[PDB]
């Protein structure tokens, strides 16, 4: 019915189809093709909608929204965590002289007395007191969310989840109503994704016992060797 | 400080305008306007999820109080042959068994299960009175039933009834946080509370949580 | 009765105003337990209705599947672990999982193909559950029949409903036993079937509490 260049996916801007696949009726949903029933709360309005409320936990259209925000939170700050526990490992391995880069040994770094260097160079951070640490982190991050939860400095007036002020979407990505739309989803797609690798780097911590980026060597050095099936018997009770 | 109604203090203090939900009215006590997770949006699951939170709070100053005590008691001169609270039901193994003071003649008690074949009888009467009645009560409220449980009649009056019940919760609340410390400070440090807070006078700098940071590190 | 006002209830007698208003003796095992109001919205309570029943079939399958091995075991059968929490780690063992012994019946090597095969059977089954396929297009969720039902126990609705009254109960039983078989294996290191003999030779002394003391942190 269409063109070959038009099956290619070019001229962009004809975007109001593309949106169909994330919301809307006939979405994509959990199980796919086979999650008929979708619950009816569920209309497909919202980003990140594929159906999956099989505990029916958010049946409430207010606690909907609370777990909505819930949900877009820790998706931002598993996204954050994702990099932050692969970047000083990555750096590591590349040759930087981070001294501890294992992200669960990272926080153990500040009780050496040569402190917490940033990047393993003394001239950087260079912090000491884990007390200090945390009472700057305590009152910035109490002042930061209680201005997220009602407003501050940075626009109070604004959405609870996308502010996109001049402060929170100061490149302008989100102007467009559809780019926004499908950014959201991008958004929550990539969260959820960071939140179950999240998730796996608090098992793979708990169980294998090495760096995340340690076990993908591991596992590519000989996978079927080396798997998560290796450290089942880890947990034997004796 | 009014403790209800829409000008009550919130849980973000200034912070705290747009953040409460439509329905934490200032009608129950301690609303601090604290509902982030949306848990009680059902009016039916406030009203159960509010029975819970007093009773885990009285349970949790009895406990609080139970496990202080015997420590204080411990140093101020009386023998506990266990006194810190996480050993304290060990005593049932020892020789003498479970003296309550340290007196041999007190309880002396020497099987556990008996104990708790007591224990079950007699709580599962009680906290089936308490669900519907009995003997202390017929149709009182669930929390505040009164009448039996206010020898002393503290809360005839209904502004001070409503002050004691925000005093309560508060309490329980301060108790209940203080009772998870107890649990994962024993958990991490292994010694009593009262130990804990001495050595974290001896020392505040360097006796802190953070000293035990790296305990629970995998380590292959 | 099962159904109705005058139904059986968790705390019997002193049940008349523990009971919300919301659990009418409509569904099987309601014996007025929602102390924690988990099931005010009849969409969430239908959920948790749904997962209960779930719960209870898989609780059942597995509570048998733990008893099973570990008497066959001692019957004369040799099981190279017949314990249930180590019934797993037979694939790493020299001659693999063999079934009943058997080095003839399954000879299983390897874990990672064997979980593909159950991904790909699970995921299939578990959406046509959902959702429908080949035995039931649009049948009930939880009580679908029709190619489930190839004995005919439940046409009449009474036969039914006690049925389903004994299914829940017996699947809430193994529930309840499955989370002990968990609990009693992590603080024991033995089978069901073996704490229940060291109870039958020493009730007075081997039970749980000779293991109360098992996780104290002590520092
Ligand atoms: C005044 C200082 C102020 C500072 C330092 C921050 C800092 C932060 N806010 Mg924040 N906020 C601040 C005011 C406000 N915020 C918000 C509403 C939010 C939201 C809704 C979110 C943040 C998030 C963040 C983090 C990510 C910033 C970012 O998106 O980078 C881009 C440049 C960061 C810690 C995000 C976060 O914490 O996820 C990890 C997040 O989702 N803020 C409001 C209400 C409009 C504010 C009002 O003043
Ligand atoms: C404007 C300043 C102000 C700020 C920032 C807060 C903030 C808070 N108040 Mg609040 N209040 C404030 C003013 C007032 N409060 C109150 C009355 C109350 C009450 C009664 C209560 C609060 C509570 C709270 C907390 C609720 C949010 C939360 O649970 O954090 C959650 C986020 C965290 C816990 C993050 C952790 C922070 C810290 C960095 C942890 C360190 C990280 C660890 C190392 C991680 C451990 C690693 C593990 C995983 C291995 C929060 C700390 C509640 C509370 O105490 O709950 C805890 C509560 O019950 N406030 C009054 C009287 C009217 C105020 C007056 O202005
Ligand atoms: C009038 C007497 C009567 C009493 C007291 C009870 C009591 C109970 N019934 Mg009920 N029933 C009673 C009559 C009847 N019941 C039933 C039919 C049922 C059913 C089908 C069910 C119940 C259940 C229950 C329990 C629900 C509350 C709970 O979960 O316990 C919470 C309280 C505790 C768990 C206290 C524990 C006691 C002990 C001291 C614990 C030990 C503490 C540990 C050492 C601490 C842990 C250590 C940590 C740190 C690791 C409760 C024990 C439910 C159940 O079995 O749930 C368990 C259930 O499914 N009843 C019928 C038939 C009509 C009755 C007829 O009279
Ligand atoms: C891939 C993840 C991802 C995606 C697609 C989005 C997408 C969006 N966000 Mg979200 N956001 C995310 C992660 C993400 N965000 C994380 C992790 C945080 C916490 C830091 C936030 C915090 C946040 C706020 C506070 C706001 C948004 C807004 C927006 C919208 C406009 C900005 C945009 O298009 O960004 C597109 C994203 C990219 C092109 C990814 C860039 C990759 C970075 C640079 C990698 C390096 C990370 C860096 C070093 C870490 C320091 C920070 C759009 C819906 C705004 C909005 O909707 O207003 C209209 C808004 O107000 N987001
Ligand atoms: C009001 C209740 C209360 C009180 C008085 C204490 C008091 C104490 N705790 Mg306990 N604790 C509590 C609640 C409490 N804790 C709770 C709720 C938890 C669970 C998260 C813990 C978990 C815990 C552990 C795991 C350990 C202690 C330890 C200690 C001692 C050293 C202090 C420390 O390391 O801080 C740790 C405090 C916390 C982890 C959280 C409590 C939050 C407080 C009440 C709010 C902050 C108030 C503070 C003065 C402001 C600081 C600002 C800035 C520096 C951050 C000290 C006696 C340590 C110990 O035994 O040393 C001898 C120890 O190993 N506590
Ligand atoms: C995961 C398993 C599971 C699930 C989802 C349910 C769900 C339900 N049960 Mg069932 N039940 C179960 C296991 C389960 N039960 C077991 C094992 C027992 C035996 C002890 C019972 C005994 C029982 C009775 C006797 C009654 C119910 C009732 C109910 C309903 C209302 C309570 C509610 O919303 O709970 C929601 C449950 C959860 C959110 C699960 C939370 C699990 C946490 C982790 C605590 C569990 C740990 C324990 C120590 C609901 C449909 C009542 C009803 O109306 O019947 C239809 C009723 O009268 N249940
Ligand atoms: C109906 C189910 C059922 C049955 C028949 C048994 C039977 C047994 N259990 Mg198990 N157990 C169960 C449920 C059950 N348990 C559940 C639900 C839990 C989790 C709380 C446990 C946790 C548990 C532990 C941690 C241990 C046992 C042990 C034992 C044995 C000694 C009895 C004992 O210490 O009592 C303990 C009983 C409980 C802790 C709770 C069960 C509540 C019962 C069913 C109600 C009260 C009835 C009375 C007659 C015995 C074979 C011990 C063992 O292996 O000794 C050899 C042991 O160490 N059980
Ligand atoms: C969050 C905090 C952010 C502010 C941090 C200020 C650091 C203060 C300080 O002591 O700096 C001290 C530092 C120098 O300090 C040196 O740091 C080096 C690593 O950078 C090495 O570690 C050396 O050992 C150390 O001596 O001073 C500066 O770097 C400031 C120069 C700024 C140059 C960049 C200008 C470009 C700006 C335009 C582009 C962005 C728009
Ligand atoms: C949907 C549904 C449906 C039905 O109905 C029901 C149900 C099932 C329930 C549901 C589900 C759900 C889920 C799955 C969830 C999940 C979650 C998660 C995973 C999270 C994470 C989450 C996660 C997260 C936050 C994360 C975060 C992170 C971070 C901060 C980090 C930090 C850090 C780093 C950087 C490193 C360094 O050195 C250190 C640290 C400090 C460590
Ligand atoms: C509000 C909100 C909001 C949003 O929305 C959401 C969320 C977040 C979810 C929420 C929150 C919540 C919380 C925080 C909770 C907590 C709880 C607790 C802590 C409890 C305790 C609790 C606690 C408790 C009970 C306690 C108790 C105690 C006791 C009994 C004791 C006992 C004892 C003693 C004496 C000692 C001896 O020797 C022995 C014994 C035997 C041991
Ligand atoms: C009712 C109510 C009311 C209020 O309101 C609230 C509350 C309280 C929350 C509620 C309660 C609840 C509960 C109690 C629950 C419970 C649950 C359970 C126990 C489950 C189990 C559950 C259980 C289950 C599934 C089980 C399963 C099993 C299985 C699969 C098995 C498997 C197996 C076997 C054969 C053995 C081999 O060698 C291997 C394996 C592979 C291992």
């Amino acid at each position: 019915k269409k063109t070959i260049r038009e099956k290619a996916g070019w001229w962009s801007n004809g975007g109001n189809e593309k949106l169909s696949a994330f919301y809307g009726p006939d979405r994509g949903l959990w199980l796919g093709p086979l999650s008929g029933t979708t619950p009816a709360y569920l209309t497909g309005e919202f980003p990140g909608d594929y159906g999956w409320d099989s505990a029916g936990l958010s049946a409430d259209p207010e606690t909907f929204k609370r777990y909505r925000e819930l949900e877009l939170i820790h998706a931002r700050w598993a996204m954050l965590g994702a990099l932050g526990c692969i970047t000083p490992e990555l750096l590591a391995k590349n040759g930087t002289p981070i001294v501890e880069p294992v992200w669960f040994k990272a926080g153990a770094q500040i009780f050496a007395e040569g402190g917490l260097d940033y990047l393993g160079n003394p001239g950087l951070v260079h912090a000491q007191s884990i007390l200090a640490t945390l009472a700057v982190q305590v009152i910035l991050m109490g002042a930061i969310e209680g201005y997220r939860v009602n407003g501050g400095p940075a626009g109070e007036g604004l959405d609870k989840l996308h502010p996109g002020g001049q402060f929170f979407d100061p490149l302008g990505l989100a102007e467009d109503p559809d780019a926004f739309a499908e950014l959201k989803v991008k958004e929550i797609k990539n969260g959820r994704l960071a939140m179950f690798s999240m998730f796996g780097f608090f098992v793979q911590a708990i169980v294998t016992g090495k760096g995340p980026l340690a076990n993908l060597d591991e596992h590519l050095a000989s996978p079927f060797t080396s798997n998560a099936f290796t450290y089942a018997q880890k947990f034997t009770p004796q | 400080i009014e403790w209800y109604g829409p000008d009550r203090p919130k849980f973000l203090g200034p912070f705290s305008e747009g953040d409460t939900p439509a329905y934490l009215t200032g009608e129950f006590p301690g609303d601090y306007g604290w509902d982030t997770a949306g848990l009680s949006a059902d009016p039916e699951t406030f009203k159960r999820y509010r029975e819970l939170e007093l009773i885990h709070a009285r349970w949790a100053m009895l406990g609080a109080l139970g496990c202080i005590t015997p420590e204080l008691l411990a140093k101020n001169g009386i023998p506990f042959g266990e006194a810190v609270w996480f050993k304290a039901g060990a005593q049932i193994f020892a020789e003498g068994g479970l003296n309550y003071l340290g007196n041999e003649n007190l309880i002396h008690a020497q099987s556990i299960i008996a104990t708790l074949a007591f224990q079950v009888v007699v709580m599962g009467l009680a906290e089936a009175y308490r669900a519907n009645g009995g003997p202390l009560g017929e149709g009182l409220d669930p929390l505040h039933p009164g009448g039996a449980f206010d020898p002393l009649g503290l809360a005839d009056d209904p502004d001070t009834f409503a002050e004691l019940k925000v005093k309560e919760i508060k309490n329980g609340r301060l108790a209940m946080f203080s009772m998870f410390g107890f649990f994962v400070q024993a958990i991490v440090t292994g010694k009593g509370p009262i130990q804990n807070l001495d050595d974290h006078l001896a020392n505040p700098t360097a006796v802190n949580a953070f000293a035990y940071a790296t305990k629970f590190t995998p380590s292959a | 009765e099962f159904y109705g006002p005058n139904r059986a209830k968790w705390l019997g007698p002193y049940s008349e105003n523990a009971t919300p208003a919301y659990l009418t003796g409509e569904f099987p095992g309601d014996y007025g337990w929602d102390t924690a109001g988990l099931s005010a919205d009849p969409e969430t309570f239908k959920r948790y209705r749904e997962l209960e029943l779930i719960h209870a079939r898989w609780a059942m399958l597995g509570a048998l599947g733990c008893i099973t091995p570990e008497l066959l075991a001692k019957s004369g059968t040799q099981f190279g672990e017949a314990v249930w929490f180590k019934a797993g780690a037979q694939i790493f063992s020299e001659g693999g999982l063999d079934y009943l012994g058997n080095p003839s019946l399954v000879h299983a090597q390897n874990i990672v193909a064997t979980l593909a095969v159950q991904v790909i059977l699970m995921g299939l089954v578990e959406g046509y559950r959902v959702n429908g396929g080949p035995a039931g297009e649009g049948l009930d969720p939880l009580y679908p029949g029709e190619s489930f039902d190839p004995l005919g126990l439940a046409d009449d609705p009474d036969t039914f409903a006690e049925l389903k009254v004994k299914e829940i109960k017996n699947g809430r039983l193994a529930m309840f036993s499955m989370f002990g078989f968990f609990v009693q294996a992590i603080v024991t290191g033995k089978g069901p079937i073996q704490n229940l003999d060291d109870h039958l030779s020493n009730p007075t002394v081997n039970n749980a509490f000779a293991f109360a003391t098992k996780f104290t942190p002590s520092a």
